[PDB]
C-alpha cells in the first residue's frame, strides 16, 4: 500500500503465533491465506488495512488502520472473545521490528462483532492503528 | 517520530505518572522585547532576543482516575505550593523544572468519564537531561 | 474484542436470568447460543458489541456498546416492551463484578424497536453503554 | 476510574442533589504572583507559589426538574445569602465549601426541554474529607 | 425500550380510536397488531419508535421518537392527509396519563409521505417527540 | 421535568403571549463581591454575598408573527419604557418584574422566515408568585 | 401530515390546470392519481411531501417540502424541462388561499432531472418549500 | 407569521429594492442607563428606562446585481451623506429613517456569485408608518 | 427545472458540435437523445442536471449542476479523456447566450471516471456548475 | 448578477492581474461619528454623516503561483511604498486607488498547494471610473 | 476529464513500466486496457480518477485523484503489497512530464486493500492526488 | 503554481530542515502608520506608507521527529538567541533572516503523534535572494 | 430616578437653550470659613458657616450645531455681560442667575465634531423656583 | 450639526490654513474679577464683568507636511513677529486676530509619523465676520 | 507626508545622530511678556511679542546602544559643556544650536530593554539652514 505495507503485516504475523495465551486458545490458525483442508473453524485473518497517509516534506510515513477478524464456528461467541481478547492484549503497545522503517506506536481502534452469515458464524473484526515511519 | 504514550508528565510524592493522560502538551514562550531604533538597513524589526524572560506551560487533560498522585495534585493546590515538575519528550529527555497547578478541573457528565484538565505554567528553572 | 469483553458478556448474562421480572415475562430464554428445539418464541439475545477504546498511556480501557435485542412472536409488540423495560430496568447503574478488570458505568444508549421479517418478529434493539476499565 | 453519575454537586435545605444535573465540573484556579528577579540561573520565571489567592467554580447543568433543592437555589439567588455547598468526587470524597450563585439562567425551546445552567464560585474557605 | 415505552405505545392508542374526528374518517381501524379479514385499507399503525435515552443522576427518562404510519388504498393520497391531520390534531401537546411514570411533552417531528409498493398503497409517516419521565 | 412550552415570556397592554417564541431563556447574575482579607484559614477566597447587586436577563427568540402585543414591544421601544414583563416557570410560577427592551432585531431571509430575537434585561426589583 | 397538508395539496392542483402554459404544454394530465386509460405520456404528479414542523408555543406550522415530478416519454427532455418551466412559474411566490390555515411562502428547493426506467422515462422533480401556518 | 421575501430595505433616488436581498435584518438597541440606589426592595438593578439612548441597525446581504440603485450605494459612500432609508416590516409597515453607510463590502470568488454584505446603522430620529 | 432550464440544455448542445476539436474526435455523435441505427459507440451525453435554487427577493435564479457524461467503446480510456478535455475546453468560462435569462459563469466541478459495465464501456461525467439568472 | 470572475485586483509594475486569486474582497468602511444632542424627537441616534473618514480594504487569496507581478507584491512589502491598485467591479467599473500592502502571508503544507492571503488597505484617494 | 488528463494518465503509465522494481515483481502486466491471453494474474490497472476543480481567475487547474489498483491471484497478498509498495515508491514526488500543462504535486491519499470476489482476489487501490496546472 | 513541499523552513548549525513540518506559513506585516489631514479630496484615509514599521512570522507545526536540528530549536530557546532562519518561496527563493523563537509547544495524544507547532517571529532584517 | 436630558441651561436674549449640550454641570462652592480656637471639645476643627463667600460655576459641553442661543454666547463674550442665565433641575426647578461667560472654547479634529466646552461662574445672588 | 472639518486656522503672508491640521482648539478666557463686598443677597460671590482682561489661545496639533505656511510659522517664530491669525468657526466665522507663536515642537518616532503641535495665544483685539 | 524616521538629533565629537532614538521632540517656548494696558478696543490682553525670551528643549528617548556618540553625551555631562547639537527637521533642515544635556538618565528592567531619556535644553542663539 504504502512501503512498509510489505514489511508491517509480516511482522504482526511474527507476533501473532508467538503469543502463549491464543496459541492455546486457537492454536496454529492464524494466516491470512486459508490452508485448504477440513476449516478448522476458530481461526483468525489479518488482511484488510488501508492507508490513511501521515506523511512529511523530508521523508513520508503511513497510518495503517489494518483489520484483524475473528471467525468461530461455536455456538456462542464467548469463545470468539478470548481469542480476541488475546489478539488485543498481543498488539496494543507492541514495539515490535520491521522490515522497511519501523513503526511508531499500535494503538487501539474500534472492535465490532456480529454474525457474518446464517447466523452460524460470528466476525470480530479489530481495527489497529499503525503509524509506521519509512 | 515517537509515541504519543511515551511523553509523559508527573508529579512528585520519585516521579510517578498521574493516571489519566489522554492529551498533554508542554508549551514554551518568550514575548520577544522590542528594541526598534532609527537607523534600521530595511527598516525590519529589531530585538534584543536572549533578555527577554521566559516561560513553560503544561496541560495535560484525561479520565480522572484516583491513584495516590492523583491526590497529590489535590494536595499541590489547596496547600500551595510550587513542587518539582517533570515532562518527558520521547527523543529529547525529561525537564524537571518546578510548575505549579494554576488551574485544574473536574468534570463529569450524565453518560461520560469523570473527566480533568490540569493546567500548569513554569514557576521556576528549568533543565534538560539530554 | 478488547481484553475485558471475555467477561462483560459473561457478567450481564449473570445479572439477566437473576432479575424476578423478565423471568415471569420471558423466562428461561435469554441466551447468546440458541437451545435449538421448539424456538419458544419471546427471547432475548445479548452478543453484538463494539469497542470505543477509551484508554490511557498507563492502562487501557473500553467503551462496550452492547446490543441486547428482544424477538417476540406475538401479534403486537407491547408484549416485548415489558420484557425490554425489564431489560432496562436491570442494566442502568448496574455496578456489577468482572472477572478482567471492573466496569465503572453501565449507561443507556439508542434503543429502536421494529418488525424485522414479513412483519411477523419485531426486534428491539437496545445499545448499552459499558465503560469498562482493564 | 469514577462513575460519572457518582460526582455530584448540591445544595442545602442536610444536602440533596439537584434534580437534573446532566454536565458538572468543579474547577479550580489560582492566579500565579509573579516574583521575577535579575538574577535568574537560565532566566527561568520565578514564582513565589503560595501567597497567590486560590479559588474554586462550580458549573452544573441539565433537564430543569422542579424539587425543593432546586426552589432552594431561586432562594438563594434572589435573597443573596453564601450558604454551603458539597461536590462530591467519587473516590476524592466531598469538598463542603461555602459557594454562591453567581449566575443561573433557565431555557427552554419550543421542543426541547427545560433546561439550566448553574454556575457557581467560591465564597469562603474549602474542605476536603479525604 | 426504556421502562416507560411499556405504558406509552398504550396510552396513546388509547388517545386514538377516542377522537371524533378519524373515527368518522377511518373508523375501527387504528392498531399496532392488523386484526386478519378483508383488510379494510385506510388503517393508521403505532408500532415503531425509539428511544434517545435523555436521563439524569437521579431518576432517568426516554425520547420516544414513536412513528405512525397511515396507510392508504385510496387512488389518491388526500384521503390519508385528512386522516393524518387528525392523528396529528390528537397528539401534539397531549398531555395524556401513562402508567409509568408521566410524559411531560408530545411534540412533533418529520412526517414524510410516499408509496410504499407498486404506487397502490400510500404511507405517511408521522414522528412524535415524546419526553417522557420515568 | 416540565413542558419546554409551558415557560412564557409575555408583555402587557394584562399580560399575552408574544406570538413566535421558540427559544426563550431568563438569566439571572450576580458580580461576586470580593472580600479578601490577610488572615485565611486556607486562603481561600472570601466573598460577602449578599451586598452585590443582583440582575435578571430575559432573550426570547422565534418567528416574526404580527400580534397585538408584538407591536407593542415595538412601542416598548421607540417610546423609551421599563413596563412589567413575566417569565413564568412551568413549576416554579411567575416572576413579574419591570424589564426593557433593551436590544430587538427582525432578520429575514430570501427563502427563511422573518424572525426576531427580543433580548431583555431587568430595570426595577422582580417577584415570585411561588 | 400535518392539518394543513389536507388543503395544501388540494390548492396547489388546483392553481395547477389553471395556467395557460403549462395547458397547452401538458394539457389535461395533472394528477395525483393516475386516470387509467392509455397512458398520455407527458404528465406531472403532484404527491410526496414531507414535514419540517415548524412550530410554536401559540400556534404551530409546517414547513411542506412537496415534490412535483415531470415524466415525459419523449426521446429527448427538452420536453419535460417547458413543462418543469411551466410549474415553477406557476408556484414560486404563489401566495394562495388554502382551506386550513394559510401559507405564508411557496419557495423553490432542489429540482433534479434524471432518467428513472431504462432511459426511456425522465423524471424532473421538483421540491418546493410550503410554509403554512395552522 | 410573514414572508421573508415581503420584509425588504430600500434606497433612494422615491425608494426602489437593492437588487439582491438574500438575507436582511433590522437590529434596534439600547443602553441600559443603570440608576442603582442604596435603598432597594431586593437589591434589584434600578434602571430609569427612557432616558437612554436608542438606535436602530440595518445588515442586508446577498448577490450582487447592478441596478440603478445598487450604484446608489456607492454614491452614497463616496461622497459622505445620511440620505433616508426605509425597512418594511412584513405586518408592521415601513420604517422611513435616516441611516448611513457604514459599511459595505463586495466580495467574489473563483467559483462563486459576486457578492455583498451592506451594513448600515441610524443616523437621525426613525417612524413607523403602522 | 427551473425556467432556465429549457434554454440551458438547448445552448450547451449549441455550442458542442460547434467546436472544431471533439468535431473530428467524437463526431456527430453528441446528443440527448441516441439516433437509433448502429450505435456508434464514441459519444457524449448531456441530460442530466439539478438545481441548486439561488435566488433573489426581486427576480430569481437557478445553479444547474449539470452532467455532461462520455461514453467510450475503446479498450482504454485515454480517448474518452482527449474528447472530455474538449468538452471542458469548450464549456468553462463560455459567456453564450439563452433564449430565457442569461448565465453568469459556467464553472467546472466534480468530474469521475470509471467503467459502467462489464468493463467494456466507461463513462466520464463532467459536472459544470451554471448559475443563471432568470 | 455577475461573474466571480470577472472582478479581479491588480497590482502595476500599467496593471496585471496576481495570477491566484481565488477568493477576493473589496470592503468598504465609515466610523460613524457621533453627534448626539439632548433635544431629539423620539431620542434616536444623531449622526453627522459627511464628516466621518472613511476607508477601503483588499483581501485577495489563492493559489501562490509566480508571475511577474506576484513578485511585485514581494518588492512593494520589503520597501515600504504606496503604489496604485485596482480592484474592478464587474459592472460598476475600477477602483484605482492607491492602496498599501499591510499584510501578506504565504502557507502551504505536506499536501496541499502553496497558498497565499494577501491583505491590502486604502492609503490615499480613490476614484471610480464608471 | 479537466484538459490535462489526456496527459496525466499517459504520463503516469511511462512512469509505471520503467521503474526496475515492480518490473521484476509485476512484468510486463502495467495496463489499462487488458491484454487478452491467458490472464497472468498479478497486474495492476490505471484508470478511475476524478478531478476536485482547483482553479483561478486566470487560467484553470485541478486535482486528480487517480486510483492505481493492484490485483493478485496469489494465495496471500503480501505479494500485493510490495508491488503496491513499488507504486507508491514511484509515484509520491514524483516531479514527470506532461503533454498538456504540467503537475506540480503528485502526493499520496488512502490505500485501503480487500478481496473483491470469493476471497480469491485481492484489490489494493492506491489513490494519489495529483495538482496539475493546465 | 509550486509543490507545497518545496517550500521549507530550516535552522542552522549551514541550514538543514527540520524534520517534521506539515504545515509551514511566512507572513509578513505593516501597521498602515496614519496620516490623515483636514484637507483630504474625498475624505479618503491618507497614509505615510514607508515609514511605518514591518514585520515577518513563521509558524511551522508537523510531528515531533528527532533530528539534530529539532534538538537545535530546543537549544535556540532555552540559552535565549536570535539565530538566522530561513524560509524558501518555491519560486521566489529563499528568504535569511535573523527570527527568533517566541513560542513553541510540544504535543501528544495518547492514541495520536507526539506533534509541534513552532511559531517564530522577525528579530531582524531580512534578505531576498531571487 | 431624573433623566439627564431634563437639567437644561438656558440664555437670556426670554430663555431658550443652547443647542449642543451634550453634558452640563452646574458647581456650587463655599470657602469653608475656619474659625478654630483653641477650645473645642476634642480639638475638633470649628466652622462658622454663614461667613463664607458662596458660588456657582457651570461647565456647559457640546457639539456646535449653529442657533440664535449659540450666537448669543459669542455676543455675551465679546460685548462682556453679566445677564441672566438659568439652569433648570428636573424636579427641583430652575435657578435663575447672573453668571458669566468665562471662558469659552471651540474645538474640531480632522475626523471628529465642531464642539465646544462653555464655562460659567456665578455673577450675583442665584435663585430657586422649586 | 457641524463638521470639525470646516474650522480651520490659517496663517498670513492673504491667508492659507496649514498643512497638518489634525486637531486645533481655539480657547478664550477671562479671569473673573471678584468683587465681594460685604454686602450680599445671601453671602453669594458678586463679580464685576467687563473690567476682566480678556484672552484667546489656539493650540493646533498636526503631521509635518512641507508647505510655505508651515514654514511661515517657523519664520514667524524665528522672527518674532505678532501678524495676524484667523480661525474659522463653520457657521459663526471668521475670527481674524493678532496671535503670537508662543510654542511649537516637532516630534517624530522610530515608527511614526513627523508630528508636530502648534500653541499660539491672543497678542491683540480680536474679531468676528459673521 | 514626512517621515519619522527623518527628523535626527545629532551630536559633534563632523556631526553623527545617537544610537537609541525612538522618541525625539524639539520643543520651542516664549514666555508671552503681558503688556495689558488700561486701554484695549474690548479689554483684551495685549502682548508685546518680542520681548520675549525664546528657548528650545529636546527630549531624546531611546534604547541603549553603545556607541561613540553615546559616550559622548556621558563626557557632556560629567565635563559640563555645551556644545553644538543639531536637529534635522526632514523638510525644513536642521536647528543647528548650542544646548546642554540638562539630565540624561539609564533604566533598565528585568526583563525590558537598557533604556534612556535624554532631555537637552537651549543654551544659545539657534539657526536654520532651510
Amino acid at each position: 500500500s504504502y512501503a512498509v505495507a510489505g514489511a508491517l503485516q509480516a511482522a504482526v504475523y511474527q507476533q501473532l503465533r508467538a503469543d502463549a495465551v491464543l496459541a492455546a486458545l486457537v492454536g496454529t490458525a492464524v494466516y491470512d491465506a486459508v490452508p485448504p483442508g477440513p476449516l478448522a473453524g476458530t481461526y483468525v485473518s489479518l488482511g484488510p488495512e488501508d492507508v490513511a497517509d501521515a506523511s512529511d516534506k523530508t521523508g513520508a510515513g503511513a497510518v495503517h488502520d489494518f483489520v484483524i477478524s475473528v471467525i468461530t464456528d461455536a455456538a456462542g461467541f464467548a469463545t470468539a472473545k478470548a481469542a480476541a481478547a488475546a489478539v488485543s492484549d498481543a498488539l496494543v503497545g507492541a514495539d515490535l521490528v520491521l522490515s522497511r522503517g519501523r513503526l511508531v506506536g499500535l494503538w487501539f481502534l474500534r472492535a465490532k462483532a456480529r454474525r457474518v452469515e446464517k447466523a452460524d458464524m460470528r466476525r470480530i473484526d479489530l481495527v489497529f492503528r499503525a503509524r509506521v515511519e519509512g | 517520530a515517537q509515541n504519543g504514550k511515551d511523553l509523559l508528565i508527573k508529579l512528585d510524592l520519585q516521579f510517578e505518572t498521574i493516571a489519566g493522560l489522554r492529551a498533554t502538551r508542554i508549551s514554551f514562550n518568550a514575548e520577544t522585547v522590542d528594541v526598534t531604533s532609527l537607523e534600521s538597513q530595511g527598516g525590519w524589526r529589531e530585538l534584543l532576543g536572549g533578555a527577554g524572560v521566559r516561560s513553560a506551560s503544561i496541560s495535560g487533560a484525561g479520565v480522572f482516575k484516583d491513584a495516590d498522585t492523583d491526590e497529590r495534585a489535590r494536595q499541590i493546590f489547596f496547600d500551595g505550593e510550587v513542587p518539582e515538575f517533570q515532562v518527558i519528550i520521547p527523543d529529547f529527555g525529561i525537564v524537571q523544572g518546578p510548575f505549579m497547578i494554576t488551574s485544574i478541573d473536574y468534570a463529569g457528565s450524565h453518560n461520560g468519564e469523570a473527566s480533568y484538565e490540569l493546567a500548569m505554567a513554569s514557576a521556576g528553572a528549568l533543565s534538560f537531561t539530554a
